[PDB]
RNA sequence: UAAUCGAUAAACCCCGAUAGACCUUACCAACCCUUGCCAAUUCAGCCUAUAUACCGCCAUCUUCAGCAAACCCUAAAAAGGAACAAUAGUAAGCACAAUCAUAGCACAUAAAAACGUUAGGUCAAGGUGUAGCUUAUGGGUUGGAAAGAAAUGGGCUACA
């Protein structure tokens, strides 16, 4: 007893709202698109295989859950959960004034069963040296502590933390290399008299 | 005609610890094909659009890796096969952000990132100064 | 003469699919690939971890579907879940087709600690493309 | 995602120089472990109980291993 | 079963060879430093010595996964260079595709 | 682990949920050599026996 | 299969409303180009053969021009040259040979009447007219053409074209012509730009041998030039490097005229000199009128070298040096 | 081991070797039969050696208007069903 | 489901099909991973997630009485087996081992209790608080409540307080035993109620929910308690789940076919009850809506029935109706009302949206598809609805056709519909014949079809083919068609419909022979008039 | 020598091998185990023979254009099938061509090159029909697999 359905194209609603059709992404199943499309190289007499039992249009990634009306809609919903960005901080000269050190952190994704990446232990430090109350002493100092790390050009020191497994670590050592290279640029020892 | 009645109940509280914030953050979307990218990009710039982020776009230059490999199976040298492996990068660059702001922006575009393509995230984070190096001598 | 992955022209009778009428130097200009995932990027890693669990995922459906596998598979990976597309044949009842694909959607989780997808796509037949 | 590390900070991980007490201050006994440390601090694969554990081997070896020490010329404990 | 006997004795190897990672890890550095002195070097080259053949790294041989072919094999894929040619050109391979330049 | 692999593979295919086509030609090539008469001797027979 | 066709004319018309509720634009302003990016967004299929991507057109662009039924129903043909094999390219012949007949008795009573009212509009050469290749006259006769066959069709539309032409023959032929583009490959010249209080200002870009250059250009300095924050003697000790310099300021008699600074990565040392050599040429355009700029181009200074290094191939040494061969 | 096996048609193309090379130009003849078997001619899908029985292939999926549990036959039916096939 | 056409279900019968031949694909899964676990216990996802890993239904200690007890009782005859090991060989059991114990055999499980039961009181002197919880809950299905009243004195002897759970239990199990007395027992609970608050416990939900429970099934005059222990709750600050509602809407019910006033009464608290978002905190909370609709459907009162439908999408539109046998109830009697008080645009409207989406309907819903297509007189939808039950209702194909094709009979046939009243008339009359009763009644509509349509060579065709099934329709039919032959000018079908008549004894006989003399007097066939005479004489 | 194998005219000779201290390694000499990787199997396992049985993969003519289903014709037909001012040829299809890649065109390069020839190469990538091993032609450990009287192919260094 076989039994043969026509698919929802005839029952399509000319109206009829798309991101209900495609919330998700799907593997563009050819009874739930009302669109005939074409997809194939053509043959000399014959013309591109059409929606249904094709391979091709199954391979390729599909964007229908992602129609502009949808992603409107999306957009709308997700206002409530973003806040709002301070005018006060609209350029970078009063930027680099009120919060002068920049953290790089780096975040991965992949497709697979594993999260685990070893690039995303490495943590990134900038702080510019003329936002600092060094004075000429301790500045002198510092410069050859840190060594090629800090660039003379552009006066940014650059800490670059990889020694921890985890990007908190990374991040909290960072924080006390530079807070220990801040006190031991100021302190004056007995061989820095000769 | 049958639309259901009270769909949103959403749980959103407002903590009183002060909000992160980010200066620029970079994404690499890397991918096989172009015209997934592009589509890729639309979809991308069009929600920061609605959410008021000013994206900047540019396409970094592709990578190419090919390798060579023998044509026959017992011996045949001097006839070859070589195979190549396109790589396409996209940089969606966003600036002046907030942490629950690049959070509600990375989880509409993760959660709808294909298959093929990947993507890489370099956030850089605001702060201040911390406390040891305000004003103190040792 | 070139034989890889190329079906032989017979007198003139044979039936063959969109796939197999191509031969492997069309791949992303004419076909395109039958897997898609993040392991062949560039800097990218976890390629043979994700290949071997393609080829063992073209054989246990095979064998899974015998007889009414039309295509090959098309193995979707994204975000830690992956999806199955398959094209069947009308040839099982629908109480048979929907035993196999619940009991493939929770095995092939359990066997590979990930999220697993099977979309099935009933043809009458295999859909001929060139000369039949 | 999963993954606490046992709860632990930089200074367990970058600082094992508390590991190192019952050992001779003054030998080459520290010259090695100095490096080992080193060593160890720069490991990102290792958790610090194996960490730990590592020292705890060099330890127990050197403590067991005492007529070599002593004939080799050194003072050692 | 697996595909082969050399794949089989690969297998012990490579699981050995991980259950004595730490072991030859800790004997290396003391034979491997230059301050410690030569006599209790030359007591770790014995020790070293002691353990079981099939135990060192340098044993284990890279084979390809389906078929165990021991050379030809890439190391990306862990694949040999014919298996991995049969699967690019069905396609099974993301992102493979034939050099035309 | 190719043994799971195998393993599980035969397993199902003796409980009647998965179809190894090649163990079954495997099999059915193996009952035709049986029945023909050539066959796999016991184990201590075929060198003294 | 004119019903399928019909059909598939409906099924369009349902999917370009469907697709232009899923857009949101109006499907009354939705036209081709639309329905191409919607397509292009919807399915991105990144493929190099532009054939193979997913296309949603009208059923007679995507379907190829369908035969009409050459018979009723009582078995009698409609056409009267259908038995002829290509009925209509016969009747199209036919009906040039019997419009030639026409002129030609036309013409012989206005020459017994001494009357010569017609013109000459054979030669179309300004309007750039051309006759229809065989792909053309056979996207108009659907059924197939021969070589020998659309030579003749040109030959006798060429007898027609040489008689003196009327009103109606003329514009039956008219609908035989192509019209051609100007093949004119005359440059595009930048304009003379002037920047921060500075006079006779240019720019231009070479590219040669994976070597790109930019030249800025005064026109009312003196003659020097200053390649990456140094001299240009400095940076090509070679005396060819510096004759590739002066070969475009020579050609022009502007050596001493103008001052020039270039600025060049990639390359070797006669890549650099010779994609400079090109920016310069393209940035000299400006200064001189246009009689000069056709000598420069015929000179070669305004061309490209596509001159690059070959791909090694697989079993050679060099992309043509092959191993050594031996016979036995 | 699994994944050094084949599709039952590349294993028969292989051991009836009707594409052979010594068979185009009259060489073969000599053995002149080709008769290949479909193995899954009577193979109903659900059966399996250890004879269980599953509601979704062998069995229906309800009686007496309850749900049917994994079930296996006994060791004498088994060889009835053997016998039969 | 799946979306393929092949695989998505058509009835409802197919849909439960499908859905449990899928569940027993998983389950036969999920055996197999218990069955060989050493094949899953690699684990590559980096999270580690629990779910996916196989489990074991093995104790882990099998030697030591005192793990080997707590491992069986989790994992029912091994959970015996286990005491009877620990008993062996003399080990003290406390009171916590073999409360789980006992739990676990009033969880699964007539005389083997009480085997149990002895072991659980002369064995040792287990805690009443741990005895109860067992036994109070193992004799209400084992359908024995009187030792159950023995033992809530003996907890109360021996001074320790009763649970909330012990009240749950005591009143419906002194509830069910009557015996021509009842205001006994509600007294019985009254007194149990009264000493509830003097054992400083306060009642719960579920105590007043079972106070009600047990008042349902005794009295149908018992609302007035039923009412006062609603305001009860109310009045301690506890808000009721829904069904302590539903059961006093199932006594209303009860009560509200003979008088309809306790109608006003249910609206009036559903009312009240509809302003709020719910949340389905009670596991008996799945009859509510069947009830709340059910009274609505019996009285037909569709402005409700709104009010009915938009409560459930309010707090959750599907964690309210557990089964799948009630949610074909509840869609039944809502189109059965939407079909025929509210106007057919509102009907057609949702019939799209409930009919193919949600559930397909029972025998009772088409009819009503019928009957609000004849009220307002709507033909053009007929064949749209026909089509629909052609997939939906094959099952009742056979006793529901006949009312499907009446409605043609009452309305006029337009100009215009000629091709849709030929299609479904083909489509229903070209199936039974190649197979399935054939009532007369459908050649009576196929004429009149026809008539109207102008094609007599089709009306004449498909009325012979029931001449021939051995049965004869009534003899109007044979007039209907004899006026329409006399229209087109065709004498000669009038003999053979004569002849074939006569020979079977139509009842008008006596008219149809006028008819034809008529007709042949008209068309100038008198010679065959008088033949036919001659026929029928013979 | 106790010590692999195959290729070995164009189309082999820095070829399998984009790779040999034990491993790789299939070779040999000494020693050990024989339902011996798997859930089970009067079963596993064999780099045992047959590439003159194969599939999978390639070389060659070959940047040659032909191969070929369905038809039709010849005063018979083994076979052939063309005259453009045209004398029996229509012809789906596979080739060629076109297209695609080397991110703008053109050119060029790459790629492609059908049916078949060489019983061409590969039972040793892998599975395999047939014929043969089963306390051994199977499975493990250790040690060795030289050396050049001599001839030759391809490269590097130079002879300035
Ligand atoms: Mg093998
Ligand atoms: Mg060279
Ligand atoms: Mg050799
Ligand atoms: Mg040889
Ligand atoms: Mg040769
Ligand atoms: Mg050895
Ligand atoms: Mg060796
Ligand atoms: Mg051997
Ligand atoms: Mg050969
Ligand atoms: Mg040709
Ligand atoms: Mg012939
Ligand atoms: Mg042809
Ligand atoms: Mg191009
Ligand atoms: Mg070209
Ligand atoms: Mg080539
Ligand atoms: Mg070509
Ligand atoms: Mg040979
Ligand atoms: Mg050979
Ligand atoms: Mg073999
Ligand atoms: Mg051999
Ligand atoms: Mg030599
Ligand atoms: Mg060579």
């Amino acid at each position: 007893r076989r039994k043969a359905l026509p698919p929802r194209t005839e029952k399509m609603a000319v109206d009829q709202d798309w991101p209900s059709v495609y919330p998700v992404a799907a593997p563009f199943k050819p009874s739930a698109v009302p669109l005939p499309v074409r997809m194939g190289y053509p043959v000399k007499r014959g013309v591109p295989m059409a929606k249904e039992g094709n391979l091709e249009l199954l391979k390729i990634p599909n964007f229908l859950h992602l129609t502009p009306v949808a992603i409107k809609r999306h957009c709308e919903a997700l206002k409530d959960f973003c806040t709002e960005w301070p005018a006060a901080l609209d350029s970078d000269e009063k930027c680099e004034k009120h919060f002068p050190i920049e953290i790089d952190t780096a975040d991965y994704v992949s497709a697979g069963p594993s999260i685990r990446n070893p690039k995303a232990r490495v943590v990134t430090l900038r702080v510019k040296l003329s936002s600092l109350n060094l004075d000429d002493h301790a500045k002198k100092k510092l410069i050859k502590l840190v060594g090629d790390r800090y660039c003379k050009s552009t006066d940014v020191l650059t800490i670059k933390t990889d020694r921890c497994p985890l990007k908190r670590q990374n991040y909290d050592y960072a924080v006390y290399l530079l807070t220990v290279l801040y006190h031991e640029s100021w302190k004056t020892e007995e061989w820095e008299k000769k | 005609v049958d639309v259901p009645k009270d769909m949103t109940k959403p749980e959103i509280t407002i903590s009183d610890e002060p909000d992160t914030l980010y200066k620029r953050l970079s994404v690499l979307v890397k991918g096989h094909d172009k015209a997934v990218l592009d589509s890729y990009e639309y979809f991308a710039v069009l929600a920061a659009k609605e959410l008021g982020i000013s994206i900047k776009v540019h396409e970094p230059p592709r990578k190419i890796e090919r390798f060579t490999l023998l044509k026959s199976v017992h011996i045949f040298k001097k006839h070859r096969v070589q195979y190549e492996m396109r790589t396409l990068y996209r940089c969606l660059e966003l600036e002046h952000l907030t942490g629950s702001t690049a959070d509600v922006y990375l989880e509409y575009i993760q959660r709808n990132l294909p298959e093929g393509v990947a993507m890489e995230v370099t956030k850089t984070k605001l702060e201040q100064l911390p406390e040891h190096i305000r004003k103190p001598i040792w | 003469k070139n034989r890889a992955a190329r079906v032989r022209v017979s007198k003139g009778d044979k039936p063959v699919t969109y796939e197999e009428a191509h031969a492997p130097h069309y791949i992303a200009h004419r076909k395109g690939w039958l897997s898609l995932h993040t392991g062949n990027l560039d800097g990218e890693d976890h390629a043979a971890e994700r290949t071997v669990e393609d080829v063992f995922l073209r054989k246990f459906m095979l064998g899974t579907f015998p007889g009414c596998l039309a295509d090959q598979l098309v193995l979707k990976r994204r975000a830690n879940q992956l999806e199955i597309c398959a094209l069947v044949l009308r040839q099982l009842p629908p109480h048979k087709f929907y035993f196999l694909v619940g009991y493939s959607e929770t095995l092939l989780s359990h066997f590979y600690k990930c999220p697993v997808h099977l979309h099935l796509q009933t043809v009458p037949s295999k859909v001929v493309y060139k000369y039949i | 995602a999963g993954f606490d590390d046992d709860g632990s900070e930089f200074h367990e991980h970058i600082f094992l120089d508390k590991y190192l007490q019952d050992f001779p201050k003054q030998g080459p006994i520290r010259h090695f472990m100095e490096l080992v440390t080193c060593g160890l601090s720069k490991n990102p694969y290792l958790s610090v109980k194996q960490k730990v554990e590592h020292i705890e081997w060099f330890r127990n070896y050197f403590n067991e291993k005492r007529v070599i020490l002593k004939e080799s010329g050194i003072q050692l404990n | 079963y697996y595909v082969d006997w050399k794949m089989l004795r690969d297998v012990k190897r490579r699981k050995m060879a991980y259950e004595y990672a730490d072991e030859r890890l800790r004997i290396n550095s003391l034979r491997k430093n230059t301050i410690l002195p030569k006599d209790l070097q030359e007591v770790a080259d014995e020790e070293i010595a002691s353990l079981p053949r099939d135990s060192c790294p340098v044993r284990i041989r890279n084979r390809c996964v389906m078929t165990s072919r021991p050379r030809g094999v890439k190391r990306r894929w862990r694949l040999s260079r014919i298996v991995f040619r049969h699967l690019a050109d069905h396609g099974q391979l993301s992102g493979v595709q034939r050099a035309m330049w | 682990n190719h043994n799971t692999y195998f393993a599980l593979m035969g397993t199902l295919r003796f409980l009647g949920l998965y179809r190894d086509e090649h163990q079954d030609f495997r099999d059915e090539q193996l009952r035709l050599k049986k029945l023909r008469g050539k066959g796999k001797p016991r184990k201590g027979e075929g060198k003294r026996a | 299969t004119v019903d399928f066709i019909k059909k598939q004319i409906e099924e369009f018309n349902i999917g370009k409303r469907h697709l232009a509720n899923m857009m949101g634009e109006d499907p009354e302003t939705f036209t081709q180009e639309d329905i191409d990016r919607a397509i292009a967004y919807l399915f991105p299929s990144g493929l190099f053969e532009k054939r193979a991507r997913p296309i949603m057109k009208h059923p007679e662009e995507i379907f190829p021009k369908q035969r009409a039924i050459q018979w009723g129903e009582d078995g009698r043909p409609f056409h009267f040259l259908f038995y002829t094999g290509k009925q209509s390219y016969y009747s199209l012949m036919h009906d040039t040979y019997g419009k030639l007949l026409d002129v030609e008795k036309h013409h012989n009573q206005l020459r017994a009447k001494d009357l010569l009212a017609e013109k000459t509009k054979i030669l179309k050469d300004p309007i750039g007219s051309r006759w229809l290749i065989k792909e053309e006259l056979e996207e108009m006769l659907v059924e197939k053409l021969s070589d020998q066959d659309y030579a003749q069709f040109i030959r006798l539309l060429e007898r027609l074209s040489a008689l003196p032409c009327g009103a109606t023959e003329e514009d039956f032929v008219n609908r035989f012509r192509r019209s051609i583009p100007i093949q004119s490959k005359k440059q595009l010249i930048e304009p003379l730009q002037y920047d921060e209080q500075g006079m006779a200002f240019s720019r231009g870009e070479g590219k040669r041998k994976t070597a790109k250059a930019e030249v800025v250009v005064y026109g009312q300095g003196s003659g020097r030039i200053d390649v990456n924050g140094v001299d240009y003697l400095l940076y090509f000790p070679v005396t060819q490097d510096r004759e590739q310099l002066m070969f475009p300021l020579h050609f022009l008699d502007r050596l001493g005229k103008h001052d020039m600074t270039c600025a060049v990565s990639g390359g070797g040392r006669s890549a650099q000199a010779g994609a400079v050599r090109l920016a310069m040429a393209r940035a000299l355009c400006s200064f001189v009128t246009e009689d000069e700029v056709e000598w420069m181009r015929q000179a070669g200074l305004l061309t490209a070298d596509p001159r690059v290094r070959e791909r090694k191939k697989p079993g050679q040494e060099g992309a043509r040096r092959k191993f050594t061969w031996k016979k036995r | 081991s699994f994944f050094t096996k084949l599709t039952a048609d590349e294993l028969w193309k292989g051991a009836l070797a009707e594409s052979g090379a010594g068979a185009r130009k009259g060489r073969g003849k000599r053995t002149k039969k080709k008769r290949r078997k479909d193995l899954n001619r009577g193979q109903i899908i659900g059966e399996g050696r250890h004879g269980f029985l599953w509601p979704g292939l062998n069995i229906p999926l309800m009686r007496n208007g309850a749900v049917q549990t994994i079930a296996q036959r006994s060791k004498e039916d088994q060889e009835k069903v053997e016998a039969d096939m | 489901f799946q979306d393929d056409p092949y695989l998505i279900p058509t009835s409802s019968v197919e849909s439960h099909s499908f859905l449990l031949a899928k569940k027993s694909g998983e389950n036969a899964a999920k055996f197999i991973i218990n069955s060989y676990p050493k094949y899953f216990q690699k684990d590559i996802a980096e999270p580690h997630i629990p779910c996916l890993m196989p489990e074991y239904f093995e104790p882990q200690i099998e030697d030591v009485s005192e793990a080997a007890l707590q491992e069986r009782i989790k994992l029912q005859e091994p959970s015996a087996n286990y005491n009877f090991q620990q008993r062996e060989q003399s080990e003290e059991l406390e009171e916590a081992t073999e409360a789980d114990n006992e739990k676990s055999k009033t969880k699964a499980g007539t005389w083997r209790t009480k085997n149990n039961a002895e072991r659980i009181f002369a064995l040792m002197p287990e805690k009443n608080a741990h005895s109860y919880c067992t036994m109070i809950r193992g004799m209400v299905k084992h359908q024995a409540p009187t030792q159950a009243l023995n033992l809530y004195t003996v907890l109360l002897n021996n001074r320790l307080r009763a649970d909330v759970y012990t009240f749950n239990s005591l009143i419906e199990a002194t509830a069910l035993v009557v015996n021509e007395k009842f205001e006994e027992k509600w007294n019985n609970i009254l007194d149990l109620l009264k000493q509830m608050v003097t054992q400083n416990v306060k009642p719960n939900l579920q105590t007043f929910n079972t106070i009600l429970k047990c008042l349902r099934r005794f009295y149908a005059f018992g609302k007035l308690p039923a009412l006062q222990t609603l305001r009860e709750m109310k009045a301690i600050g506890i808000e009721p789940s829904l069904a302590t509602y539903h059961y006093v809407i199932q006594l209303f019910y009860q009560h509200e076919s003979p008088s309809k006033g306790s109608s006003l009464i249910i609206y009036d608290i559903m009312n009240e009850v509809m302003g709020k978002r719910f949340s389905p905190r009670d596991p008996d909370d799945d009859m509510f809506f069947q009830s709340a609709m059910r009274v609505c459907s019996s009285l037909r009162d569709l402005e409700l029935a709104y009010q009915v439908h938009g409560l459930l999408n309010t707090g959750d539109n599907w964690k309210l109706i557990g089964s799948d046998h009630r949610r074909n109830f509840y869609y039944s009697k809502f189109f059965n009302l939407l079909c025929f008080m509210e106007q057919i645009d509102v009907t057609l409207k949702w019939y799209k949206d409930l009919i193919p989406s949600v559930f397909f309907p029972h025998s009772q819903t088409m009819i009503d598809l019928l009957q609000a297509l004849d009220v307002a007189n709507r033909l053009d939808m007929v064949p749209q609805i026909w089509k629909d039950s052609k997939e939906y209702g094959h099952t009742f194909r056979n006793e529901l056709k006949e009312e499907i094709l009446m409605l043609m009979a009452r309305d006029q046939h337009p100009p215009e519909l000629q091709v849709a009243f030929a299609d479904c008339a083909a489509d229903i009359k070209s199936t039974y014949e190649s197979q399935p009763e054939w009532p007369a009644s459908s050649l009576n509509y196929v004429a009149v079809l026809f008539l109207r349509a102008g094609r007599t060579q089709e009306a004449w065709k498909m009325l012979g083919l029931f001449r021939k099934h051995n049965k004869i329709p009534r003899a109007e039919l044979l007039n209907e068609f004899l006026d329409s032959a006399k229209a087109s000018s065709s004498p000669a079908q009038a003999i053979e419909l004569v002849k074939l008549a006569s020979a079977f004894s139509l009842p008008v006989c006596e008219g149809l022979t006028r008819r034809v003399m008529a007709e042949f007097t008209l068309t100038q066939e008198q010679r065959e008039a008088l033949g036919e005479l001659t026929a029928l004489t013979s």
